[PDB]
């Protein structure tokens, strides 16, 4: 019975498809979609951008630019919200919930999808850097004749701040999308499906620095992300005001390398982080 | 036959199970009692045609109006040899017992000695200081770096070795230890007790491997210092104190690679499983005796040669010029103690000490002492 | 975001042709520009199939090839011809520009070995910065009166092209005799087209990171001056096999010193659990050296091969050893400066590159800032 | 802990290739320096596969062999050339040292009789002690105007090379006639390679002790003066069988007297239990005389023969009878001194070697100390 119950799921209801499809949309694995959804929302920034006429329609405009999807799976992407923002920070709360039907709802728990929304709002927040930072890299391009010490010494800050974001992202693109997906894909091949899924996502939120155990490691990330946003505000009338900002950035980054090292004695997942943040330096 | 006992009042003579003697019958010998407990525990831990035939034989005995002990053993000894034969199959052919033993001889018995000399070269300064709560992990990364340092790469069997530090219940080497996470099928043969006596040997063998290494470095320090009249007194004692350890470090391949040659033979000959459990238990017992560890006198005499040599090699390395400011005044103190210990061990020697004395006196020098 | 290519001179039209063959082979596209029966986004390079090619003698044989349905010797003369057809050729660019949805960059395949295209290459980059100031330009230049035409185009490439991939025929022929044993032109380009094809593996196939041409270049090039790159392609087997065979100077396509940033693209289905392990062994053995001032790392991303067509890999690096190649060139200039209307442009050209050779040698010092 | 090997002179470059073709054959290494499919620790001599060699007319003969991808006659003339290529070769040596993880020693193959060896080999030993002071320099020197080249070189090997193994061509040419029946250089070298190969057997296979060059020499040389060794290769069966053939001077390549310490190397699969039985009968027979002054012992070690290629045997001997060979040479030196800028360096060299022969002749006395 059990062997005929599990087999009924794969060869008839495509359980193997739903997993490898929700990852294409929620965990932002499929490019040209997050790079098109986040890119649209970030173009605006209150009363706007909150009614179901723009955010409930920006998705139906996003899926067309995906070049992957537009299937019965591709629907049921309710791009809803869970808070009404009043008014430089690094927060924009917004959910993205999948939807299923009866014979599949009994396996994919209504609590597991809720944790995707936990790991999603982080991953979207990351895109806010690689776009805003891309803006100042593009905003400075039109400034070019104007070659002096004040100019070249300024641009070296961006290359010094961008590399830190392009390495913490490269970490996320290795743990939460590839190795945690190696398991739970060669692991599957009826009760086990509930626990195996409860172990796939749980490793994705554990290696994702969202667990309260390693929370102090996450608190420091905001200090980094905040200073890059301030760096975007000052798009040389106020050079020194920016020179102080970068010096605060080099201090906090130098503090992260110590707080992660002290947290090695007490987690093999964090081990790969120090090898990422540190390479031919101290 | 089924791995479970039907008792609720402390009736059966079998209460990790054990055996009871103060309630065991009189005429039944204790030998066959050892046979019974083994076949039962071997099925409980285990959790075709060998089932019904054993049932009818057990039932047939109940019809005999006379319990003949010569026949009670006649059926049990077949059952013991039956489950042991099949278990010996699983303990060797499918589960490579020999492969695990080779890994043991390598890392526990310093079989891969080249790994541990580079391990010492790196994990040297982080162990001479008294051990604390952080040096436990500070060395595991060095050992892991050591295996990759000699291009020995295997994600298998590497995470099974986790160095432990007996802390808070003194130099770091006095508390160093190496544990091995045994798999499931080999758990019946590898109890924490047998893995404990292995651990004791690993501490003693690592000690002598440490003193010979730093001593060889002193040899490279005299040779490096080729161009004082008292400067020769070092090597006249260094080369002297070298042969007392090097030959002590021999006889070890002649006791390890020999006893190991017999244990590896005992398995490939007998099909029984009980033979393995006694030969391996006999194999380890020799290491405690032949390696001169249990015998207190030989264990208490060469013990002083270890830490005495530490002071010597450190003293010559703690300076870059000749031993002038009371250094030569300090060297003359150890030779007054060491040279006596040389003749002292010569008196201890004069069962297996011939295999050690033959190498020590083939040149007939100690005859003059 | 669509990408468009331009091929100049004799060289650019040759390697670009085989570049179109190998790329057309990756997708199920028949030589007659028709999809056969037989995931991969083919819209960035192809437009409904029609490739966004712009070809500027050999063109006759190109149409004589079965792929027809797929569409002097001085520098000043090469610059003059570009001015005589200023508006005539440019209309093709504009009509292909806005006819496209959203232009992202401009791939330029050309040679600087004294060809009419070499000058022709110098002119286009000046105008490409004139008309479109918001369009990136990438160029896969190739290195060899030859000192003259070489050093001149370097004056334009260091201020117009926001990126550059150098390929010297000298280091290529070493690979030719050693691992192919040729002792021709159509023989070495077989490997050259392979480098460009895998160079855009992350573009034609969607991935998480680096889904656009600004996603690759923005990390490596730190300043608009130090904007020179080199390539590597090992398959000619686990991850620790690939990255270790890439760092060897026997594979690099170039003839103190340290790296600034590396990018390794893996195309295979390798087990991604060991990619961090290979990173540890490369660090501990210290097989490569980085800058001392800023924290410089090495990045790796995965993708999938063409299912129609084995573990491949590409290495992209920004090495300050590339400065030596220029020193070989400009040294020849001073020797030709003393041996042979104003001859003043040749002065500022020699002047500006000597600023670049100063900019590289200053990056290797622990006090490069200020 | 790797060992960088250097080869100088015609004889040195010839024996090394035959030592290299022998070593890579014992492992699964193709002549193309690539592993073949077909535990053996291979790091001591090979770099990740390339051998850590530095070879210094005959080079053409090596590159013509299918192993191509594997990588005047006066004493005064040879030295003068050395100082002229001083800087040129050290960058080759230095880069190999920094490349290795923890360099330990320096294996050198050269001939005192060989002019280039008598001129360039002598110069390196003084520079090697100057630049790197904490590295052992052991040489596989081989004895043969001829006496001049020999004695002048011995002046350096007694203060620079902290170890040495001598191979006398006279005894080798003899052994060729009696048990090999050859009558050339190309035949006698076959046995030379066998000695060097088995000399480094314990290092290339994981064992219990003897995991470094120091692990072998330190037990042999007690004093900085007594630093000369000798070898013996018996097979040209029990453990007691092999030893009785070692101590016979009929197989040792040599032409009161007693040893200092013996090292035995067994490459077979003999039962290691009866080796202690063999030593007892040897002490009973008293087949070799020893020193009474200091504590010494006879040692033996086991290893494994190359499976990809029966019991062999090699012995390392430290005999005082080797002093006689020096006397024969220095005797001929004095013979040519009375028959024929300062002519003074050759004078002090004769004096310092007088101390060496004195140290050995005084070593066989009960009062060698002081
Ligand atoms: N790498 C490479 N270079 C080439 C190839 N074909 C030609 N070249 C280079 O192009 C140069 C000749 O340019 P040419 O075709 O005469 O210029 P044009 O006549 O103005 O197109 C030579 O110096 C070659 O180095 C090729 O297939 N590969
Ligand atoms: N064992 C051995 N000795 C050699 C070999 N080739 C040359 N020799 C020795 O080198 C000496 C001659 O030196 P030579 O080669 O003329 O010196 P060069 O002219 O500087 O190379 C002879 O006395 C030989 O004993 C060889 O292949 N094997």
């Amino acid at each position: 019975v059990n062997k005929a119950a599990v087999d009924y799921f794969f060869v008839e209801l495509h359980l193997e498809a739903h997993y490898e499809a929700l990852r294409h949309f929620l965990l932002m694995e499929d490019g040209e979609f997050a790079q098109s959804l986040s890119d649209l929302l970030f173009e605006k920034l209150p009363g706007e951008l909150l009614n179901p006429l723009v955010l409930n329609s920006v998705l139906s405009k996003a899926l067309q630019c995906s070049l992957h999807g537009d299937t019965p799976h591709a629907s049921n992407l309710s791009l809803a919200l869970k808070y009404l923002p009043e008014v430089p920070d690094v927060l924009s709360c917004l959910e993205l919930r999948y939807k299923v039907d009866w014979p599949l709802n009994i396996v994919i728990t209504e609590g597991c999808v809720s944790k995707y929304s936990g790991v999603f709002s982080f991953l979207l927040q990351l895109k806010l850097m690689m776009w805003a930072l891309k803006d100042v890299c593009f905003h400075l391009k039109r400034t070019a004749m104007a070659g002096s010490v004040q100019f070249r010494q300024l641009q070296l800050f961006k290359h010094e701040m961008q590399h830190f974001v392009k390495v913490i992202q490269g970490y996320i693109a290795n743990q939460i999308l590839h190795v945690t997906w190696c398991e739970f894909r060669a692991r599957l091949a009826l009760e086990e499906i509930q626990r195996a899924h409860a172990e796939y996502l749980h490793k994705a939120v554990f290696r994702g620095l969202l667990t309260e155990k390693a929370a102090p490691v996450m608190n420091v990330i905001h200090s980094i992300f905040s200073l890059v946003l301030k760096f975007r505000s000052q798009l040389h009338p106020n050079f020194a005001l920016m020179q102080q900002s970068y010096n605060t950035f080099k201090y906090y980054s130098h503090f992260l390398f110590k707080v992660v090292t002290k947290l090695v004695n007490r987690q093999p997942h964090l081990e790969d982080f120090l090898l990422r943040i540190n390479f031919n330096n101290y | 036959l089924h791995g479970l006992l039907l008792d609720q009042h402390e009736e059966f003579f079998i209460k990790q199970f054990s055996l009871r003697v103060e309630i065991l019958p009189s005429y039944i010998p204790v030998r066959v009692a050892e046979k019974i407990l083994f076949v039962g525990e071997s099925v409980q831990m285990f959790e075709k045609n060998q089932e019904d035939t054993f049932a009818a034989e057990l039932h047939r005995l109940k019809q005999q109006p006379l319990f003949s002990l010569v026949d009670f053993e006649q059926v049990v000894d077949r059952i013991r040899s039956t489950v042991a034969e099949h278990l010996w199959k699983l303990m060797v052919e499918e589960s490579d017992l020999l492969g695990q033993l080779k890994i043991i001889k390598d890392f526990y018995l310093l079989g891969r000695g080249e790994l541990f000399q580079a391990f010492i070269d790196t994990a040297q300064h982080m162990l001479k200081t008294p051990p604390t709560a952080v040096t436990e992990h500070d060395v595991n990364v060095a050992f892991q770096q050591s295996a990759h340092k000699v291009l020995l790469d295997d994600d298998n069997l590497l995470p099974l070795l986790h160095l432990t530090i007996e802390y808070h219940g003194a130099s770091g080497w006095a508390a160093l230890g190496l544990s091995y996470k045994v798999q499931w099928p080999l758990h019946i043969l590898f109890t924490p007790a047998v893995l404990e006596k292995y651990n004791v040997v690993f501490k003693y063998l690592l000690s002598v491997r440490r003193v010979q290494a730093e001593l060889q470095h002193c040899w490279a320090l005299q040779m490096q210092r080729k161009h004082q009249t008292d400067a020769i007194k070092w090597r006249l004692r260094n080369h002297m104190a070298f042969l007392v350890d090097n030959l002590q470090y021999y006889l070890q391949v002649d006791v390890l690679e020999s006893q190991f040659s017999q244990l590896l033979h005992q398995i490939n000959s007998t099909r029984d499983f009980e033979s393995i459990r006694l030969a391996h238990d006999h194999f380890l017992s020799n290491l405690l005796a032949q390696s001169f560890i249990l015998l207190k006198p030989v264990f208490h005499c060469l013990n002083e040669i270890l830490d005495l040599c530490h002071s010597f090699c450190s003293l010559v390395s703690q300076n870059l010029g000749p031993l002038d400011e009371r250094g030569a005044a300090q060297l003359s103190i150890l030779v007054k103690g060491f040279s006596r210990q040389s003749s002292l061990l010569f008196k201890i020697l004069s069962n297996s000490d011939l295999a050690q004395l033959l190498l020590r006196l083939d040149y007939n020098k100690y005859y003059t002492q | 975001r669509e990408i468009i290519t331009l091929q100049l001179g004799q060289c650019g039209n040759q390697i670009g042709f085989e570049f179109w063959k190998q790329l057309c082979a990756e997708h199920g596209i028949s030589p007659e520009a028709i999809v056969e029966e037989f995931t991969d986004r083919k819209d960035v390079f192809f437009y409904q199939y029609i490739p966004r090619a712009v070809l500027l003698r050999v063109i006759h044989s190109i149409l004589n090839s079965p792929y027809a349905k797929l569409y002097g010797n001085n520098w000043a003369s090469g610059f003059s011809q570009g001015e005589k057809i200023h508006e005539d050729i440019f209309d093709i660019i504009d009509r292909e520009a806005d006819g496209s949805d959203s232009l992202e960059g401009f791939v330029l395949c050309h040679s600087i070995a004294g060809g009419t295209g070499s000058g022709l290459g110098s002119y286009l980059l000046e105008r490409l910065n004139d008309r479109y100031p918001k369009k990136l330009v990438q160029t896969y230049s190739v290195f060899p009166v030859q000192p003259y035409n070489s050093l001149l185009t370097l004056k334009r490439l260091t201020q117009n092209a926001d990126c550059l991939v150098v390929l010297d025929n000298t280091a290529l022929n070493r690979i030719a005799t050693d691992r192919l044993h040729i002792q021709s032109f159509s023989q070495i380009n077989q490997l050259v087209s392979t480098i460009m094809s895998a160079s855009t593996t992350t573009l034609r196939y969607p991935g998480y990171m680096n889904n656009d041409l600004i996603g690759l270049i923005a990390s490596l090039i730190p300043t608009p001056r130090l904007h020179f790159l080199m390539t590597g392609y090992t398959p000619l087997t686990t991850v620790l096999d690939v990255m270790r065979r890439l760092l060897q100077p026997k594979n690099v396509m170039v003839s103190n010193h340290c790296y600034i940033a590396i990018l390794n693209i893996i195309q295979g289905e390798v087990d991604p659990t060991q990619v961090h392990k290979s990173l540890q062994r490369i660090r501990e053995r210290k097989l490569a050296n980085f800058i001392p001032w800023g924290p410089a790392s090495i990045q790796v991303a995965l993708s999938r091969k063409s299912p129609y067509l084995r573990v491949s890999g590409l290495m992209m690096a920004n090495h300050t050893s590339i400065s030596s190649l220029f020193e070989r060139t400009c040294r020849q200039y001073d020797k030709l400066r003393k041996r042979e209307d104003n001859f003043d442009e040749m002065d500022t050209s020699r002047e500006i590159v000597q600023q670049l050779i100063d900019e590289y040698h200053a990056a290797t010092r622990p006090d490069y800032i200020s």
